[PDB]
């Protein structure tokens, strides 16, 4: 049947408006006797209304600023672009759709610890474990740009069992008995908090020396517990992909071994690391078992890495196969075994969207172009994707009504991408006719025609001064 | 096992009160007694802090925990001025163990200062106490010094007594901690004793030897048990070794003759810590001794894939061979399911002994469960019988209930073994003493298993009411053990209906008391005899719109609740397996078929005599409905009739033979107005009625046109329970 654009009567091109945004007004003087004036343009067009004369010029959107999205991340002589920015024009609850897409450029974050055996059989091992931290920061740094490196010690609990104690003498200097010199033994000290000076670890590293205990087993266990919790102490970053590195020539003591020494309290898993930078629960606190390991570390999202001399490799292996996601590599002099691990890591490192200063009559809808150029509707993000990878999504945007603001702005945010999808909105409600009282569209003059309705004067009344009060009776 | 009200023992706060527990049965008296060890409890010894104590606690009605003085002297001067000897927190206690009238109380972390040179060495020490006298036993105070000899045997880590008094030891840190085992028979350890030598040597103990560094770390001693394996009177040593076989852990049994290696049982997972604990019993009732493992950091893969740490138990049966006959797994996440393992004897008198099996970090709020599987023949059960968790509130520390047990004995001689469970994170220990079984079965019968719906042959008492009455009959009898008195007391509830939930009509009557439901208290004679009784019931005629269904006769019998407790004070407890609840089905027939299921089907038509109808004022109306039946008889027939919203119903036609007797009330709680009329008494196979409704129409204006029904019938029972729809309809004239 006829469209609602006729069929309601509309009376002026402000209510042919307010109908519908695919109504059409016709402004032309030449228009047809009997034609109406409000109608779908492809009728007013038939009825010979001139197109300039017709009031609905179609709403579009177009760019504001694209410039082309970068390539390579490092940069080389201007700050790199991953999302571009466009303006919108909209009718009185109108609607529009668009699209966009955005680049993973820059590299991955990415945080490794490294905890050092300081233990007295370490004493020949020292340089390779000085040697491969320094390469594990050198060579990570080829990887990535933005690293972050720290680097923590670990001896045993200093108790009875494990430290000597015998001699007054043997407290400052555990290797007396031996009639040579070594540093007192500790349980765990955090030296280096994770920071981007290489440098610095470097030096850092190269300056560690061996204590001393007696027997072959090692808390290295309680160490890699308290990296895993201690994250501010650490300063573990929210968004970097997490690696520990752990270094131990020996076998290692788990839960239920510090029952020899009198200690039976389990291993709370919680932070215990203070001012001093040492683990003040080491002579009180069990060490923990594999069960509680493996809950931290995949809670705190950390991937730890076993890098061992040859006489404990299939011990450790053994371990690594009850610790989901960890892997197992050989210390030596040739440090390549272990480096290929943390390659790995990295070659096997996600986007979502958010909305900001949004208006308030304004609405949006949402759909998802991932990999494979797969279409999912009402996505707003997209997984599993690697450096150089593109994606895109779409948008659909509508309103209701029309704000007296001109013109007004908002944004949609991906995650931690550092762009804004700036997009402009402005609104065309208004007849060109309407620019500029006493109409003769009226009854005999005697009202203003505007809004649709003459506003008649004293002495009449109705849509168009078509009644007086002593002529409408009231029956 | 009572878990309502056990008895709890309190030590000073902080001591570990509860680490070690143990019976004592000394031949000079009677009396009955427990021994509890506080590692950590302050001591009367001068110059000594935190050295530990043993506290005799009296099974007496009115009593308190006493310490038991092994040693009050300090440590020992060397020549000179320093001290030979630190007992400053050696854990005296950690581990007791009684043999009739002699303790062996240990003190894992007791350390000494040698001579030739300052050191700090703990060696361990152990105080054997007979009926008069205190004896130190330390086999690893030895001339071999330091960790490259027995410096740090720590013996006494675990010990047991054999069945003939020897003395086990397992000192798990003697050569560079590949651990040792030490015996030596009382009469070797008085006859050699010497205070005034630290290094006196025992001239006849049985030690393992030192072995390769390959084998070093790796706890053999960490905890001991002693049973039969060679099988020529002389008990073997079962010993754990949490860290050997690469950490796979492992059992030894040495011949408790020489001490050589009889059998090897190896840990199946790194790091499970398989023989943190071990137990020697004979569970599935042969004459030969089985093991048991515990490895409570095992881990398994949950549904995800990923593991999770519960624990694990490993039985060995033996006649032993290698591989293990059966596994008990823990259900909860960090429980360490396997801490501590306890023969109870033959707790439910069955035939078959039990065991004890604790997880210090089992049940609600992390605080430890004791759980109890009940042995069988080919082995134990694979659930729990019971389970014991501390009562008390949780708190900040950990109570650690279960880490430390000990069953097999009876305390108050009621003929049953009892329990003993220690909580040294509250430093409490916890007695469990277990209840007489009482073993019954029942009886229920009808005489006229299948209950005529019409025969009425029964009238009631004094009354002129006639109804079909019936017989029926249950039984009860019961068997017992230990000093369980004869005369055993019941009380069994009757009920005839009971499954009628949701307020359905209770539908039949005991002929006395003229209630559904009956309770009955019973006295039976422990096993000598089966006991019956007869009732008569009846149904109540018959009011009930659910003949579709059978009666459903029940009853349930407990123990009488209110009974006086036993001469040792304790009430008796049913057997798990015993049928508390019982059923049966009695059938209804009127004329149901020979197989007594018989197959209705139902046929209905609806018509109108004044089919046109006015509007304006008041006229009448008659709606005139048949039905035909097919099968074995109908009953329970009503006229699902809807009615529209202009029409009044004004009754049925009753004054007419040609016209069945129907029964109306209508009902018009919702626009779906129904007419609700039964069809009368129970009809047989092909009746055939005819029933004419009459109405009252009250249209106001012409806006409608026609008023328009729809009916459906009920079955006689199950099978086509309700009809289809059918409809007419009425039209209106003007
Ligand atoms: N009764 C036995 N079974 N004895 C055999 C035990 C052999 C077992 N190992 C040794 O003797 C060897 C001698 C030749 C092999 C080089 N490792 N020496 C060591 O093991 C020392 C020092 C060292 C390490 C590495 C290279 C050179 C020297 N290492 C330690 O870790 C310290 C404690 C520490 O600082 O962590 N002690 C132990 O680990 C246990 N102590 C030992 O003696």
């Amino acid at each position: 049947g006829p469209n609602i654009c006729t069929t309601r009567g509309v009376s002026s091109c402000q209510q042919c408006l307010a109908v519908s945004p695919m109504c059409a007004w016709c402004s032309d003087e030449a228009l047809p006797l009997g034609s109406p004036r409000c109608d779908l343009k492809e009728n007013l067009l038939k009825d010979n209304c001139a197109p300039e004369s017709i009031e609905f010029p179609v709403s579009e959107a177009r760019v504001l600023e694209d410039r082309p999205l970068s390539d390579k991340g490092s940069g080389d002589s201007s700050q790199v672009t991953q999302v571009q920015r466009i303006a919108l024009r909209l009718r009185p609850d109108d609607s529009k759709n668009f699209s966009i897409q955005v680049r993973q450029v820059e590299d991955y974050p990415v945080d490794i610890y490294y905890l050092m055996d300081l233990s007295y059989s370490m004493k020949d091992d020292l340089w390779s474990i000085q040697n491969l931290g320094t390469k594990l920061a050198t060579q990570m740094r080829k990887l990535t740009s933005n690293l972050r490196i720290g680097f923590g010690a670990f001896v045993d609990k200093p108790v009875s069992p494990y430290m000597y104690i015998s001699p007054p003498e043997a407290l400052e200097n555990p290797c007396y008995d031996m009639k040579t010199t070594c540093l007192p033994m500790f349980g765990y000290k955090h030296v280096l908090t994770l920071t981007d000076q290489v440098t610095r670890f470097n030096e850092e590293v190269k300056k560690q020396s061996v204590s001393r205990n007696r027997d072959a087993p090692e808390g290295g266990f309680d160490a890699i517990m308290q990296a895993t919790v201690c994250d501010e102490k650490i300063g573990w970053r929210n968004d970097a992909s997490h690696l520990l590195v752990f270094t131990t020539d020996a076998k290692t003591h788990i839960a239920l071994d510090g029952r020899l020494a009198g200690i039976v309290q389990p291993n709370d898993g919680q932070c215990h690391v203070g001012s001093d930078n040492h683990y003040s629960a080491s002579t009180t606190m069990d060490y923990p078992s594999l069960g509680l390991m493996t809950e931290k570390l995949s809670q705190k999202n950390i991937n730890l890495i076993f890098a061992v001399t040859e006489n404990v490799v299939n011990l450790y292996q053994n371990y690594s196969e009850l610790i989901p996601g960890t892997t197992v590599g050989v210390l030596s002099m040739d440090s390549s075994n272990v480096l290929q691990l943390i390659v790995d890591a990295y070659g096997k490192i996600k986007v979502e969207l958010e909305v900001r200063d949004l208006p308030e009559e304004l609405s949006l809808s949402f759909n998802a172009t991932c990999l494979n150029n797969e279409v999912i509707p009402g996505l707003k993000s997209c997984m599993g994707l690697k450096i150089g990878d593109t994606v895109s999504f779409s948008i659909e945007a509508k309103v209701r009504g029309c704000p007296q603001e001109k013109e007004k702005s908002f944004t949609i945010k991906p995650v931690g991408f550092k762009d804004s999808l700036i997009v402009q909105v402005t609104f065309d409600c208004d007849c060109a006719c309407q620019a500029q009282p006493n109409s003769h569209r009226c009854n005999n003059g005697n009202g203003t025609f505007e809004c649709g309705v003459c506003r008649c004067g004293p002495g009449w009344l109705g849509s168009q001064c078509e009644c007086s009060e002593e002529d409408y009776r009231p029956s | 096992l009572d878990v309502d009200s056990p008895a709890e023992y309190s030590g000073p706060e902080g001591s570990y009160f509860g680490f070690a527990v143990d019976f004592f049965v000394p031949s000079a008296s009677s009396r009955m007694f427990l021994l509890v060890g506080a590692p950590k409890a302050n001591t009367t010894q001068p110059g000594i802090v935190e050295g530990g104590q043993v506290l005799k606690c009296d099974w007496s009605s009115t009593r308190r925990c006493q310490p038991i003085e092994f040693d009050a002297t300090g440590n020992r001067d060397y020549a000179k001025d320093d001290p030979l000897e630190f007992k400053s927190h050696q854990w005296f206690g950690a581990s007791v163990r009684s043999k009739q009238d002699k303790i062996l109380a240990c003190a894992p972390l007791y350390h000494w200062r040698t001579e030739m040179k300052q050191e700090r060495e703990p060696v361990g020490t152990c105080f054997l106490q007979d009926g008069t006298k205190t004896v130190e036993y330390a086999p690893c105070r030895s001339q071999d010094i330091d960790a490259d000899g027995q410096g740090f045997c720590q013996g006494g880590f675990s010990i047991d007594f054999t069945k003939a008094d020897r003395v086990l030891l397992g000192g798990p840190g003697s050569f560079y901690w590949q651990g040792q085992l030490i015996s030596d028979q009382v009469a070797e350890i008085v006859s050699k004793y010497d205070p005034n030598v630290y290094s006196i040597k025992y001239n006849n103990q049985l030690a393992t030897r030192t072995a390769q560094a390959i084998f070093d770390d790796s706890y053999l001693g960490y905890s001991v048990a002693v049973g039969d394996f060679n099988g020529d009177g002389i008990d073997d040593f079962v010993s754990g070794v949490p860290r050997a076989a690469r950490t796979l852990g492992m059992v030894y049994i040495y011949d408790g003759k020489n001490m050589s290696s009889l059998y090897n049982f190896t840990g199946e997972q790194m790091a499970a810590y398989f023989g943190f604990s071990v137990a020697a019993t004979d569970i599935n009732g042969d004459d030969y001794a089985d093991v048991f493992i515990g490895a409570p950091l095992f881990m398994d893969r949950g549904s995800d894939g990923k593991l999770q740490e519960v624990g694990q138990v490993s039985v060995s049966l033996q006649r032993s061979g290698d591989f293990q006959t059966t596994k008990l797994n823990g259900f909860e996440v960090f429980a360490r399911f396997g801490s501590a393992i306890a023969p109870l004897g033959d707790l439910d008198q069955d035939g078959f002994n039990d065991i004890a099996i604790a997880a210090p970090y089992g049940g609600e709020d992390k605080k430890g469960i004791v759980y109890i599987f009940n042995g069988r023949s080919t082995g134990l059960n694979a659930v729990p019988s019971q389970i014991l968790e501390g009562q008390w509130a949780a708190r900040s520390m950990p109570p650690s209930f279960g880490y430390s047990m000990k069953g097999a004995t009876d305390i108050d001689k009621n003929g049953y073994p009892d329990l003993i469970v220690g909580a040294f994170g509250v430093d409490r220990a916890i007695l469990y003493r277990a209840r007489p079984v009482i073993t019954v079965n029942a009886g229920l019968e009808v005489y006229p298993s299948i209950l005529n719906q019409d025969n009425k042959t029964c009238s009631l008492p004094g009354t002129a009411l006639k109804v079909s009455c019936f017989n029926v009959r249950f039984c009860l009898k019961a068997d017992g053990k230990g000093v369980l008195p004869r005369k055993l007391n019941f009380q069994v509830e009757l009920l005839l209906d009971k499954l009628k939930q949701k307020g359905a009509i209770r539908r039949a009557l005991f002929l006395y008391s003229r209630s559904p439901s009956h309770s009955k208290n019973m006295t039976i004679s422990r096993g000598g005899l089966m006991q019956c009784e007869e009732l008569i019931a009846y149904l109540r005629e018959s009011e009930f719109r659910d003949k579709l269904t059978p009666i459903t006769i029940f009853m349930e019998y407990r123990l009488d609740y209110r009974t006086a407790a036993d001469t040792t004070g304790l009430q008796p407890i049913l057997n798990q397996f015993t049928p508390a609840n019982i059923s049966r089905q009695a059938h209804i027939l009127l004329d149901c078929g020979e197989d007594n299921v018989c197959k209705p089907k139902l046929e209905v038509s609806v018509d109108s005599d004044q089919k046109k109808i006015y509007i304006g004022d008041d006229n009448p109306l008659t709606l005139i409905v048949k039905a035909q039946n097919q099968g074995e008889g109908a009953y329970e027939a009503e006229l699902i009739v809807s009615i529209p919203l202009q029409a009044d119903f004004i009754g049925v036609v009753r004054n007419n033979e040609a016209l069945a007797r129907l029964s109306c009330a209508f009902k018009t709680e919702n626009q779906t107005r129904q007419v609700v009329c039964d069809l009368g008494n129970p009809m047989k196979a092909g009746t055939q009625l005819l029933a004419g409704l009459r109405f009252s129409v009250h249209q106001q204006s012409e806006m409608d046109t026609s008023v328009k029904f729809d009916l459906q019938i009920q079955s006689s029972n199950l099978f086509d329970k309700v009809s289809p729809v059918v409809s007419h309809k009425v039209d209106l004239a003007v």
